[PDB]
């Protein structure tokens, strides 16, 4: 297995059975190649030792998502989407494929709720929409005019995702339709997160730090939660869910559908890049930064 | 031969990727000095405190592959036109901490993105990092032909100036950067281009590197890529203005090796004129084609002269104004030979070192034929009344270089019956836009003088980094010999150019076009240039402050030739659409003296 691991985590991201998997690069130093790291124990990263399996990858690692539950699907810094399989016993990771598919970096990547396929936004203008059984992409839709932020494919729908860009642009798409995408309602957007529940409207962040729950029919509900680039809304697993929010503030905000702040931890030396909630343990969110740590935060509720 | 370059915003390690880089045979690497996902703060706590190092540490590369090898890339995440405070401050810094780098890398050139419409704040960070002491680094402005704004699909449910605005974006950045020479344009290519008017206005911009995605290149039948032909047209003007070609993206042609791209560009430039050969390398003022003219238009006069039956008593009387070296001579001489007549030839020159040259070729080939004169063509008492007055005291621009007081002074021993080659010249001039001869102009400001007195004053030149607005029109005629008395050499003129889009004004460009007898005509002027002439070069008039003009508007230029017994000069002005201070008033700057 690899001896070593890079400093700047930059994604976090739980499966079912409550297993950590960590997305790591370097983003200095000599070699800015990356590594991806599964956990059984979150409470056992970041320390490389301690981990069930990870591997190098050839070149650098801006986001991840899990296919399934024996795959990995990655966005690479060198323009390509790369999935990799676990192995048996998952203690080994295996590339199920590499492509190089973009003329710039995969900043982000989101798979469709069959599993089957998945959505690479990115800086190279042509968002792209990947069959992952056949490895290979079936559309790309150069329909931004600047880098894709951040994407979310619908967790209900299969065929429908989102797009923002720093155009300004908040696109919502549907790739049955002919021209598939349409517009929703002066900052830019930085990240977008739906509603598992109310699969018709979702939230956004700006890089103004003030964050937004906006319908796909509609009208903005909003606060000023953070003071920098939100660079993630993500929503908790409970019936009645908490969005979380993590800034390049180095701040960590947990908000409920009222917008108003229950919880808030400055505990990350640096940017917190991803933030994940257990499985196991509802109340328990997971973040990473690029100061290294590895946190877990308990919510009151 | 094709320089190119690959454009990598990946780079996992440097001498893994410029090793496969330049195995496929590229000549540099555009790379980023900081990692494009590694946002950095500064204005911020607790996160302006970031241990460990900030980037790959430049002992990597030996200092001769950084200043040769490799080019540098501004992060993207960087928006210092952002409207936001807290994103502008952190990205002005991080900017001068990548330039900086750069410099103290020694790099040859950098990158610097322009996409938006506003970049006033951009150049002031940029502005302030040339006042440095920073010379050995380059920036190249990355600008596209067509915005992103444009090139996009029109799959969104809403509806989709337009064509130009990629320019003006540029245009606003170097007149905020006070049109320094450290600043030139990478031109990003697309599959979708514009109208070739407005290529050959971009084409009148440093241009000098052109990035060419992989996106755009087609697929052969054979399956290798190449590009349609109305790409090809533009890339055959870019390699003539030698810019270096960067392949930017990744390869779609996965099965081709990726360097196939490079390949085709090795192509083109294969399979694509002596004025270009000849000329190579702005000045202040062996062409047997340019003599030969001379020579055939001296045997149509003596034919049209001397009848057939007088050949051998019909004695032709030459002087050759200006014989300088005597080439003149020896046509003057060769025409008698080709219409086989006889001729009595006065060479008058009054600078003693060619008259040096003019007595030795009298005693060695010429013989008793020909007579020379040491005294001037003005002073010189002369015995005998000339037939024909031969002479090049041409220039550039024609009447230049005092042709006409000269040749209408050597007119008092001319013959009533006679007549005078060059028998009249026609002087031409159009406006041209050259934000590079521009510069090339500026860089003549020269101590102990008026520092604007550069722009009063024309610059000889091979106009190939420039732009022409209209057909040149005739500004000054001058006949020879002078049929009336008095009437001076004084001469006013206007002229009205149409102009066709936005566009720079940077100077004026003189031609001229010369009957030395009845339809024979040298002549440097582009829709009818002499064939493989290029003793004389056009000429460029600038002016004190560019003028930027809008289509649909008329150029109106003044150009004044005036004179005394002692100088001779040119003064000229644009008064529309904006009124330019009347240039070299007073031979303050530039005469051609009598």
């Amino acid at each position: 297995a690899p001896a070593c691991m890079e400093r700047q985590l930059e994604a976090a991201r739980y499966r079912s059975d409550g297993a950590l998997l960590l997305g790591a690069s370097s983003l200095s130093g000599r070699c800015w190649a990356g590594s991806l790291w599964l956990f059984k124990d979150p409470c056992a990263a970041p320390n490389e030792g301690f981990c069930s399996a990870g591997v190098q990858t050839e070149a650098g690692v801006a986001d991840l998502t899990w296919v399934g539950e024996r795959g990995i699907l990655v966005a690479s810094d060198s323009g390509a989407v790369e999935l990799w399989e676990l192995d048996e016993n998952e203690t080994l990771i295996v590339s199920k494929f590499c492509k190089y598919e973009h003329d710039d970096i995969v900043s982000t990547v989101s798979v469709l709720s069959s599993g089957t396929q998945a959505v690479s936004g990115s800086k190279d203008i042509c968002i792209k929409v990947w069959d992952l059984a056949q490895q290979v992409v079936l559309s790309s839709y150069r329909a931004h005019a600047a880098q894709v932020t951040c994407v979310a494919a619908s967790p209900h729908k299969d065929s429908v995702f989102l797009s923002c860009s720093e155009d300004n642009r908040i696109l919502l798409w549907d790739t049955r339709c002919p021209k598939p995408a349409s517009q929703i309602g002066g900052y830019l957007p930085t990240s977008l997160a739906w509603h598992p529940q109310q699969s018709e409207v979702f939230v956004f962040g700006d890089e103004n730090g003030t964050v937004s729950l906006v319908d796909t029919k509609s009208c903005v509900l909003s606060s000023a939660v953070h003071s920098q680039c939100v660079t993630g809304l993500v929503f908790s697993p409970h019936s009645v869910p908490f969005l979380a929010s993590l800034s390049e503030d180095c701040s960590l905000a947990v908000l409920d559908s009222s917008l108003s702040e229950l919880f808030r931890s400055q505990a990350h030396r640096d940017f917190v890049r991803d933030a994940t909630w257990s499985p196991l343990n509802h109340s328990l969110l997971t973040t990473v930064g690029w100061d290294h740590q590895v946190v877990h935060h308990v919510v009151p509720t | 031969r094709v320089s190119s370059g690959r454009d990598l915003n990946c780079v996992p390690e440097i001498a893994d990727t410029l090793g496969a880089v330049a195995k496929q045979g590229f000549d540099f690497l555009c790379m980023p000095v900081f990692h494009p996902r590694f946002k950095r703060e500064f204005i911020q706590e607790p996160a302006k405190n970031r241990p460990g190092p900030q980037t790959r540490s430049d002992l990597l590369l030996s200092g001769r592959d950084w200043n040769t090898l490799i080019v540098g890339k501004l992060s993207p995440w960087i928006r210092p036109d952002s409207k936001v405070e807290k994103i502008r401050r952190n990205s002005e810094a991080a900017m001068l901490q990548e330039l900086n780098f750069g410099a103290y890398l020694g790099l040859p050139a950098f990158l610097l993105p322009l996409n938006q419409e506003d970049n006033t704040n951009l150049a002031r960070v940029l502005t302030n990092h040339i006042h440095t002491g920073h010379h050995s680094s380059m920036f190249w402005m990355r600008v596209p032909l067509v915005a992103p704004e444009d090139l996009r699909d029109d799959i969104i449910e809403n509806a989709p100036s337009g064509e130009e605005k990629t320019w003006m974006w540029w245009h606003n950045f170097r007149t905020l950067c006070d049109y320094s020479k450290r600043i030139a344009v990478a031109l990003e290519i697309g599959a979708d281009l514009p109208s070739n008017h407005v290529i050959d206005r971009w084409l009148g911009e440093p241009i000098k590197a052109a990035i060419l995605p992989t996106s755009i290149f087609l697929t052969n039948k054979k399956g290798f890529p190449v590009l349609s032909k109305m790409h090809q047209r533009l890339i055959f003007r870019l390699l003539k203005l030698e810019v270096q070609f960067i392949i930017t993206g990744t390869n779609h042609h996965s099965e081709k090796e990726f360097c196939s791209y490079l390949q085709y560009l090795e192509y083109l430039s294969q399979n694509r004129n002596a004025y270009e050969l000849f000329a190579k390398g702005l000045q202040s003022p062996k062409d047997p084609i340019k003599y030969s003219q001379y020579q055939q238009a001296i045997y149509k006069c003596l034919l049209d002269r001397v009848p057939e039956e007088e050949k051998d008593t019909n004695v032709q009387v030459l002087m050759v104004l200006g014989a300088g070296r005597g080439p003149l001579v020896n046509a003057s001489l060769r025409a008698a030979k080709q219409a086989d007549r006889r001729i009595k030839l006065y060479a008058v020159e009054k600078n003693p070192n060619a008259v040096v040259t003019l007595e030795n070729w009298q005693f060695e080939e010429w013989g008793s034929q020909v007579t020379v004169v040491s005294s001037d063509m003005r002073e010189w008492v002369a015995p005998e009344k000339a037939d024909i007055i031969v002479s090049e005291l041409l220039g550039s621009f024609a009447d230049n270089e005092l042709s006409p007081e000269c040749l209408d002074g050597a007119q008092h021993f001319l013959k009533d019956d006679g007549v005078s080659i060059p028998g009249e010249y026609t002087s031409f001039l159009a406006p041209i836009s050259s934000s590079k001869l521009y510069n090339e102009v500026r860089a003549c400001r020269e101590k102990d003088r008026d520092p604007e007195a550069q722009f009063e004053m024309p610059y000889v030149v091979r106009l190939h980094n420039f732009h022409q607005l209209s057909a040149p029109q005739p500004c000054f005629t001058f006949s020879h010999p002078n049929r009336d008395p008095m009437i001076d050499n004084n001469r006013y003129c206007t002229l009205e150019f149409p102009v066709e889009v936005n566009t720079v004004l940077h100077g004026f460009a003189g031609y001229f076009e010369t009957v030395l007898y009845q339809d024979i005509t040298l002549s440097i002027r582009p829709e009818t240039h002499s064939p493989g002439m290029f003793s004389w070069f056009p000429i460029l008039f600038p002016i004190k402050q560019p003028i930027t003009v809008r289509e649909g508007q008329t150029i109106c230029v003044r150009f004044w030739r005036c004179s005394n017994s002692k100088k001779v000069w040119y003064e000229w002005a644009v008064t529309a659409p904006v009124c330019s201070a009347i240039h070299n008033p007073t031979g303050r700057s530039y005469t051609i003296g009598l």
